[PDB]
């Protein structure tokens, strides 16, 4: 009740709620992109998970019984469609990081990390289930 | 009967214009100023029944008088006067009461508004601990839980949109400015 023409700087005072409804907006965002980072690192994490199942069985020469050839070659391709199929995966999440996670992002080199990581692990599969592949090939 | 009549006439005259100087008194008397809450709002408009009360009064002192000075009564002159007299002094009482009554809503204003900002201040500050938090989740689960959390917030926020809104629009007080500012 000062200087009542005055008195709307209490109305200015108002403008709080400019800076309370900025830092909601921030931290809805900043919890938006916590959750699109935490899912990609699941995804990303279980894709890994995945090769070295993948890993692990081809080289489990260390061995069950099995010797049957034509069989055994077809669980190997069975094993190269599965690899095909989920190959697809890998493209997502590559796009994914090159897209949702760009130059003037945070997690923009920790994302590039994980994609490297599996690039890494696909290598590795990929070596393994070619001279697997390559045995059979061999033995007929 | 014509010096009944008079007689009559000028008692009238002046109970009215004794009740008026009282009521007009009665008028400025309280103060300019309620707090917060006004029971200046009964108080004021007790006043305006009172006046309705003498409603009638005035029309038999004013017809009386007009009557009178119909009649070539010899103290017309003295009579004109009073009864301008008399009608003036409610001209000017109504004016005086609805000249305040005006100002009553305009108080209105800033006690409901002062109160409405101190409350909308209070609840911000409220809300500090949990949008103060640096907590955004290390795991799936975590984050929508808060995501979830933050969703309930902002509904419950939204809620006093409205609120805030009728804030925004000006005050009777400030407008009148117009009418000072050109």
């Amino acid at each position: 009740e000062t200087a009542e023409e005055i008195q709307e700087r209490r109305q200015e005072v108002l403008t709080r709620y400019q800076s309370f409804k900025e830092r909601v907006a921030e931290r809805g965002q900043k919890l938006e992109d916590s959750y699109h980072l935490q899912v990609f690192k699941r995804d990303a994490d279980d894709l890994g998970k995945w090769i070295m199942e993948k890993v692990n069985i081809l080289t489990d020469k260390s061995y069950e019984d099995p010797t049957n050839i034509q069989g055994k070659y077809q669980k190997h391709q069975s094993l190269e469609a599965e690899v095909q199929t989920k190959s697809r995966l890998m493209s997502e999440l590559e796009k994914t990081r090159e897209e949702r996670f760009t130059m003037g992002h945070s997690a923009h080199e920790e994302t590039k990390a994980h994609i490297e990581e599996l690039r890494h692990l696909w290598d590795l599969l990929l070596e393994l289930t070619l001279e697997k592949g390559d045995q059979l090939l061999r033995a007929l | 009967g014509s010096t009944a009549d008079k007689f009559r006439f000028f008692s009238m005259a002046r109970d009215l214009l004794s009740w008026m100087e009282s009521i007009i008194r009665q008028i400025e008397t309280q103060e300019r100023d309620v707090s917060s809450v006004e029971l200046l709002m009964k108080y004021h408009q007790g006043i305006n029944a009172e006046i309705e009360t003498r409603s009638k009064n005035f029309s038999a002192c004013l017809e009386l008088g007009e009557s009178l000075l119909q009649r070539q009564h010899q103290a017309s002159e003295e009579i004109r006067e009073k009864l301008q007299q008399v009608m003036s002094r409610r001209k000017e009482m109504n004016e005086k009461w609805e000249a305040r009554w005006e100002r009553l809503r305009m108080l209105l204003e800033v006690c409901q508004f002062s109160r409405d900002a101190s409350v909308a201040e209070a609840w911000l500050i409220a809300q500090e601990p949990y949008l103060a938090s640096g907590d955004f989740g290390h795991t799936v689960d975590s984050v929508e839980k808060l995501i979830k959390r933050h969703e309930a917030f902002e509904k419950s926020t939204a809620s006093w949109a409205e609120r805030f809104a009728a804030l925004e629009k000006p005050t009777t007080l400030e407008l009148k400015e117009r009418q000072i500012a050109e």
